[PDB]
């Protein structure tokens, strides 16, 4: 009932489903908040009120997946969160560079809001597009470096791994899960 | 000239660095994934290279006995900067160019043709053994034993014709054990 | 393993597709029979999404 | 079938004709209000463009009609076509 | 010596480029573009569901302009040609010329529902009514700059012979009203690189940008880039101009000082208590073309000693003593503007009450916050002047509860003596 | 009159009024193919409903025929159709059996309304007055003809209709008169339909430097044809390239930037893909300047060549490779020389669009690619359907390379134009060579009997690629009269001519008042007169198919008609 590529993990998809799941901050560009001086959103997962007192170019909050909806036409722009600006990726390039070990603590959906923003929001960025596609692709290459001298380290017993991404998790977990499960099953055979 | 020759590096660098198309930075890409499976080499298609800035074309089609060897040199310097952490040891990697310049038949090709980049066809008819060719010279005087290294770029060096400060007239000697060496093949194409 | 069911949550949840369903058509019907439709787009995909994660939830377990 | 007989043994055939049942089953009972048996592929997108691959006439939906005429092509909401492309009539996304 | 200039809020320069903005504010932005012997100008708007954009190449090069709701209202400096667009195009677009002398201009336009404004560089002030009917001519101070919301209108003057002042106006469809009349204005004008020279040779007034607050407030940008805004307009012998947001503190403090330089605040509206505002980076003072997203700036009150903030961080965190001055003083004069707001216009939103009763509890908890430290020092007067100041009843207990855990009963008596008058 | 440019607001707005909703699909675009402008008037107004989130179908349609079995089978819940790129010129009312009193609702007043709209995007003219002012449910969206040009028409049209003695004999001899000297005029092409969707986008505040890329291809494609036309727009173009062009100097190529200058963007064919060489030779213009189907032609070009210092082998090279000095210097090199061969007018600056890194097209190129897409990109009755279904499914390829997401499909537009544009060369110099061309005192007749690649022409936009090869070729020449010109096909399969009337030209060069084509009325006169069977149902009037036999009795009887 569930496919062979689904049984153990999420499909990126999947993965761009939960992260489309995070509030976004955007400006409007209709007004909603009807004056004192009709249809309303009457969402049933997510927070509707704010949807029903926007006011043009008052920054406000919203899901995420509403917000890109709201960008597949011209009624809002999607406010590019802090850490995705080119300075704040360039410290926490400076961050990797600076401690081989641990992993910056980037967001958990750093990539995929990345993915997401850069093609839905391609014009709503301060800072130039390709620069941050730049250093974005510079904090990929470096993380997966510390990943590949992470997996030198498997063991039987348990691994940590502090501000992995989700993406990037999702994207080592049949490799990691099923290597550890057989070294589990190795050592657990061994005993008496 | 040295910072002239550290600028065409520095080119050829924001080239693998910068190139994209569609999101996607597939000289970037390639290379990483052609570490991973430590194959030292980047194919560049120059339609790429054109698109990107005709100029280092330019430069590279002028003459490219002196250029090969730079973009092979900025090849090295992306591949360490993708794959090391640094502040916490690969080989030259070789360039490999796609084309879609008008081929020139093996008959045509003549002197004006010379140390020009060419695309031409053929059946290769025979393929010689494999051959070692140096890389890296260590290289020793024998006399004073002063040691010193050649540098090469196999794209057309000798030993040094005297010692580089009596002390004999033609004296260097190759150390074996520290040099460095590639394959090289011979092929006949008909 | 397979957890215990959410027995109470998903009761709830079901009751809410059923009227925001209900409601979806209603206002379907008052546009049939101060207009514009953006939110009942986002009504609908919200459905989408929604129903999409409870189905692939019962699919696996 | 929730939406090459010979190769099956005759078990297999009855088999399968009542695990299609308690399929249909499981999406006529309680939980209808989902069509448990629908895509596993989260929903990117509200409305989609769908080319017509293969003509169907004029049919119904649940406020209006397609008329599937050959290589054209709509602009549609996903959710009122998706049984056509798993039937393979409609072509895009 | 000076050169009057025309002005449009928060129009820019050509600079060294072949399009510019005309103007910019709560409602869109209109830009123009060289088009060779003539200019094809665009109006924008960023509530696209009220408004739609559109275009026209203009033969007269026209290099003012005014956007409000209900139409665009265009003219030509040096030619004395104005031209006034409905957004509807139901109502007819109509088109004048004012008469000028020799060496005249008009140096800024404005208009309101029922009336289009002109003002010239020799003071002469021309009325039309939205149809273009002429209905009145007044002579002042010139009209370097000018503005209106709804039927209020805000008018800055300069002249070597008067210096620089402001009047503010209610002109209605009735009960036509005078606030102030070219009171002085206490905004400070640029100093006497390059791309500062440009623009002052643009502007050389340096108002950035003159508008109103969403609730009616006058407010000016100057070239000191502080914010002014004028609290209690709505009766003269009360009205004082409050600096509310020093943007270069502000963007010093944002950035983690480091003498940051090459980053520009271009302002649009207030709104409630946040600056909408293009941050411009480089060389240039003014945005660019590709509209960059308007990002907002709370209102700070101007009590950040640099020098202070300096030896603390040596990014930038604030001590809470200095956070508890601004918040009470941000708080004092919000709190005072919607007051008055509520008072004389009402609430149009109908959550302003809520919002002021959410601010008084801002503003008794700065008081309490700075009641402690006063209680640490062992002031009793200062801490009782302090318990003076809250408003709520039930806040003033918690300042009983603080002189207890300071351990000062003297400060316990006093404010109950505070409680027992309250209690009236 | 129906709608004027000042008012298509109105009916964009009525469209959305109507036939708009999250419910149900409403609005149905009927678009012919094998028309490019066509096609990118509805990709446009297919953004514009995107945007807007309206719910529609596109159908492709290759004639008339098509177009009445497709209106027959439209449910009544489609309550607005737009026919792009035909229809205006015929009574759709009559065509499509339209009784108003069918589709009539709410009179109240002196006023109808009906529960379906039918709005035409055409620019062909003459129009035909029964659309114009007859119907009140056909509503054409107007360039301003009917307001400058048919007053003596409206009121001709309108006395008549109200003209159910002396004065009644003279009013009725009179407007009969006038209508018949207004129709019977030669039929032609006086704006791009992609023109006429940009002036509404630009009423409803909708412009972007992709629509206006959409805008660009459509009123390019009528460059070849319709000069004139081409002219008369190119103005607006421009002002709308500096509008929307943003302000930035020294602009670094970058992945991101998307960029449309205006600059030279030369007459020859496809230069920035072809060789130099290549783009010299199978140019329509510079094998009419040069007469390049012969050996004196040919000697011809590489002797400029050898002037300019170019080395042949340097012209022939793929034009990415090919020497970046010339590259530069080409415009120079240009200046100095094409004066001295009469070749002038190969100067053009036109629009010029660069994506980040993946090369630079211009707008003569890509209506080039999309043009072959349209041609070549994928018992008589059965087989000539499933023909003309392989062209409305390569409506689609077409469609899908306007999407700069499917370059590949585009480069695949290229690499077919290069061959096809060989194919019409070599058939060119066939017809030239053996001298096909015979000079019927009225028009030219040319007719291919057999020979290689065949097989195509039965397409009529190949057809037509060869018709405007020769009528370069005709025009450029100073003995030759400029007459009209019939160029046949024979379809061995079908056994029936394609037949194509085609007008001639001026030189490319020269500036005098448009020449119209008058087949589209004459082939309908020995249609309506002759036994013969013969198809007139394509959009494009001017173009005929009809079995072999009957061909040169409709051709005598053709040239008996003083009409041409
Ligand atoms: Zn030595």
């Amino acid at each position: 009932s569930l496919p062979a590529h689904l049984q153990q993990t999420f499909s990126p998809e999947e993965i761009q489903f939960i992260v489309e799941n995070e509030p976004i901050k955007i400006f409007p560009r209709i007004t909603t908040r009807q004056k004192i001086r009709h249809t309303r959103w009457q969402l049933i997962t997510t927070d509707d009120k704010a949807l029903n007192n926007m006011v043009a170019m008052r920054s406000t909050e919203v899901v995420l997946w509403i917000a890109l909806l709201l960008k597949q036409q011209s009624k809002c722009s999607i406010v590019a969160p802090q850490w995705l600006t080119t300075k704040e990726l360039d410290r926490k390039i400076q961050y990797e560079k600076t401690h081989p070990d641990r992993f910056s603590e980037l967001p958990w959906n750093w990539l995929v809001l990345a993915r997401i923003l850069f093609n839905k929001a391609k014009d709503d960025f301060h800072d130039p597009i390709h620069e941050l596609r730049g250093k974005i692709q510079d904090l990929r290459e470096i993380r997966q470096i510390k990943v590949l001298k992470g997996l030198k380290y498997l063991n039987e017993s348990h691994l940590q791994l502090d501000n992995l991404s989700l993406l990037e998790i999702n994207e080592l977990r049949p490799f990691i899960t099923e290597i550890m499960d057989k070294l589990r099953e190795i050592h657990t055979a061994s005993l008496t | 000239n040295d910072d002239d020759n550290t600028e065409i590096i520095k080119s050829f660098k924001n080239f693998i660095l910068e190139f994209r198309l569609d999101s996607q930075f597939i000289y970037r890409d390639q290379l990483r994934n052609n570490i991973l499976v430590k194959n030292y080499s980047l194919t560049v298609n120059m339609e790429h290279l054109i698109g990107y800035n005709e100029d280092i074309y330019k430069k590279l089609s002028d003459e490219p006995s002196d250029i090969i060897p730079l973009f092979e040199t900025a090849i090295t310097q992306v591949a360490k900067r993708i794959s090391i952490l640094s502040r916490a040891s690969l080989p030259t990697f070789q360039l490999i160019l796609n084309s879609n310049a008008n081929q020139i038949p093996l008959r045509d090709l003549d002197s004006e043709h010379v140390s020009k980049i060419v695309r031409l066809s053929g059946i290769i008819i025979s393929t010689s053994v494999l051959s070692s060719r140096a890389t890296y010279l260590s290289i020793m005087c024998r006399n004073c034993r002063h040691t010193t290294s050649i540098t090469i770029n196999n794209f057309n060096v000798s030993l040094p014709r005297s010692c580089l400060s009596n002390c004999g007239p033609d004296p260097y000697i190759i150390i074996h054990e520290s040099s460095k060496f590639i394959d090289q093949q011979f092929l006949k194409l008909q | 393993e397979l957890l215990p069911y959410p027995h109470q949550l998903m009761k709830r949840l079901l009751n809410r597709i059923s009227m925001q369903s209900q409601l979806i058509e209603n206002i379907s019907m008052g546009f049939l029979d101060n207009e514009s439709k953006l939110p009942l787009l986002c009504m609908e995909t919200e459905l989408e999404r929604l129903k999409f994660v409870i189905r692939s939830y019962i699919r696996c377990r | 079938n929730g939406l090459d007989t010979n190769n099956l043994s005759h078990q297999e055939q009855e088999y399968l004709k009542e695990y299609c049942d308690l399929i249909t089953d499981l999406k006529s009972g309680d939980l209808v209000d989902i069509d448990l048996s629908g895509s596993l592929v989260p929903p990117s997108d509200v409305f989609i463009d769908v080319r017509v691959l293969k003509d169907a006439g004029e049919i119904q939906t649940e406020y209006g009609v397609f008329n599937l005429i050959k290589d054209s092509q709509f602009f549609v909401r996903q959710s009122d076509v998706e049984r056509l492309i798993q039937q393979g009539y409609l072509q895009k996304i | 010596k000076f050169r009057y200039m025309p002005f449009s809020p928060a129009g820019t320069p050509f600079g060294f480029t072949d399009r510019r903005y005309l103007t910019m504010n709560e409602v869109g932005y209109v830009s123009t573009v060289k088009n060779s012997e003539q200019y094809s100008i665009t109006v924008s708007f960023f509530d696209v569901g009220r408004f739609r954009e559109y275009h026209f190449e203009d033969l007269f090069g026209y290099d003012l302009c005014f956007l409000n709701e209900k139409g665009t209202l265009f003219g030509q400096s040096k030619t004395g040609q104005i031209q006034y667009r409905p957004h509807d195009s139901i109502h007819s677009n109509w088109t004048k010329i004012i008469p000028l002398q020799a060496g005249e201009r008009i140096t800024s336009v404005a208009a309101t529902p029922v009336r289009v404004i002109v003002g010239t560089s020799l003071g002469y002030f021309r009325s039309f009514n939205q149809f273009g009917v002429p209905f009145a001519v007044e002579k002042t101070s010139p009209i370097v700059a000018l503005t209106a919301q709804n039927y209020r209108v805000f008018s800055v003057h300069y002249s070597q012979f008067h210096g620089l002042s402001y009047s503010l106006s209610e002109l209605g469809t009735s009960s036509k009203r005078y606030y102030k009349r070219e009171c002085p204005l206490p905004m400070s004008l640029p100093n006497i690189k390059d791309a500062n020279l440009d623009y002052y040779n643009f502007n050389p007034m340096g108002i950035k940008s003159l508008f109103f607050s969403s609730y009616g407030d006058p407010c000016i940008f100057g070239s000191d880039n502080t914010l002014l805004l004028l609290s209690k307009w709505r009766s003269p012998e009360e009205s004082k101009w409050l600096p509310i947001l020093d943007s270069n503190m502000e963007i010093w403090k944002m950035s983690g000082g480091k003498e940051t330089t090459d980053i520009h605040v271009w302002p649009l509206a207030l709104a409630y208590d946040t600056l909408n505002c293009i941050l411009v980076k480089g060389k240039h003072i003014w945005p660019e073309f590709p509209l960059p997203l308007p990002s907002e700036m709370e209102i700070r009150m101007p009590v950040f000693v640099k020098s202070k903030l300096l030896e603390e961080n040596k990014e930038i965190q604030i001590p809470v003593s200095m956070a508890a001055e601004e918040e009470y003083l941000r708080s004092k004069v919000l709190s005072e503007l919607l007051t008055d707001t509520l008072e004389n216009d009402g609430e149009m939103y109908g959550n302003e009450n809520e919002v002021l009763a959410a601010l008084n509890g801002a503003y008794d908890k700065a008081l309490l916050r700075l009641f402690a430290s006063a209680c640490s020092d062992q002031n009793v007067e200062k801490a009782l002047s302090l318990a003076h100041e809250l408003k709520q009843d039930r806040a003033l207990t918690a300042a009983v509860k603080i002189s207890e855990r300071a351990e000062l009963p003297s400060l316990v008596k006093k404010i109950n003596n505070i409680r027992e008058a309250r209690y009236e | 009159m129906y709608y004027g440019i000042s008012q298509f607001s109105e009916a964009y707005n009525k469209i959305l009024r109507n036939s708009s909703s999250h419910s149900s699909c409403q609005l149905v675009i009927f678009v012919s193919c094998l028309n490019i402008d066509a096609l990118c008037a509805t990709k446009m107004l297919s953004l514009l409903f995107k945007k807007q989130l309206v719910q529609s179908q596109i159908v492709p349609i290759f004639g008339y025929s098509e177009l009445r079995r497709h209106y027959s089978q439209l449910d009544d819940n489609i309550n607005s159709l737009l026919l792009v790129g035909f229809g205006g010129v015929i009574d759709l009312e009559a065509f499509l059996e339209i009784d108003p009193q069918e589709y009539v609702i709410d009179t109240d007043s002196g006023e109808q309304s009906f529960r379906r709209d039918i709005y035409v995007l055409d620019a062909h003219r003459p129009w035909n007055l029964d659309n114009i002012f007859g119907s009140q449910i056909i509503q054409c969206f107007d360039d301003g003809t009917v307001d400058d040009t048919l007053g003596e028409q409206k009121e001709a049209y309108y006395k008549l209709l109200e003209l159910d003695r002396k004065q009644r004999k003279k009013q009725i001899h009179e407007y009969e008169g006038v209508l018949e000297e207004y129709y019977s005029q030669g039929t032609t092409v006086v704006n791009s339909i992609s023109a006429q969707i940009y002036s509404l986008l630009s009423a409803i505040g909708e412009t972007n430097l992709s629509n206006l890329w959409l805008n660009i291809l459509g009123t390019t494609s009528l460059d070849i044809a319709y000069a004139q036309v081409y002219n008369r727009l190119y103005p607006l173009l421009q002002d709308e390239v500096k509008r929307l062009t943003p302000s930035s100097r020294n602009s670094v190529k970058t992945p991101d930037t998307l960029t449309l200058n205006i600059q030279p963007d030369y007459y020859l064919f496809l230069l920035r893909h072809s060789s130099l060489y290549d783009s010299f030779y199978y140019s329509n213009y510079v094998n009419a300047k040069l007469s390049l189907w012969n050996e004196n032609g040919k000697k011809r070009l590489h002797k400029m060549f050898a002037r300019m210092g170019i080395p042949l082998s340097t012209a022939q090279e793929t034009w990415l490779y090919m020497d970046h000095s010339i590259k530069r210097e080409l415009g120079i090199i240009f200046d100095k020389n094409l004066d001295r061969y009469g070749l002038q007018d190969i100067i053009r600056d036109g629009f010029v669009r660069t994506l980040g890194y993946r090369g630079s097209i211009s707008a003569s190129e890509f209506v080039e690619a999309l043009t072959a897409l349209l041609e070549v990109g994928n018992n008589s009755a059965q087989k000539l359907t499933n023909l003309r279904k392989r062209w409305v499914s390569n409506f689609w390829l077409s469609w899908d390379a306007l999407d700069d997401r499917k370059v590949e499909l585009l480069n695949r537009g290229i690499q077919l134009a290069q061959d096809l544009q060989r194919a019409i060369f070599n058939t060119g110099v066939a017809i030239l060579e053996k001298k096909l061309i015979k000079h019927l005192r009225i028009y030219r007749l040319c007719v291919l009997q057999d020979g290689p690649d065949l097989d195509l022409y039965r397409n009529p936009l190949t057809l037509l690629r060869l018709g405007n090869w020769l009528i370069e070729c005709c025009a450029e020449s100073e003995d030759k009269q400029l007459l009209p010109m019939v160029l046949a096909s024979i379809d061995e399969n079908t056994d029936t001519y394609l037949v194509a009337g085609l007008t001639p030209r001026y030189p490319r060069g020269l500036d005098k008042k448009p020449i119209l084509n008058n087949f589209s009325m004459a082939f309908q006169q020995i249609t309506a007169e002759t036994d013969a069977k013969v198809r007139i149902d394509n959009f494009e009037s001017s173009i005929i198919e009809i079995r072999r036999e009957d061909l040169s009795p409709f051709l005598e009887k053709l040239t008996l008609s003083g009409l041409l």
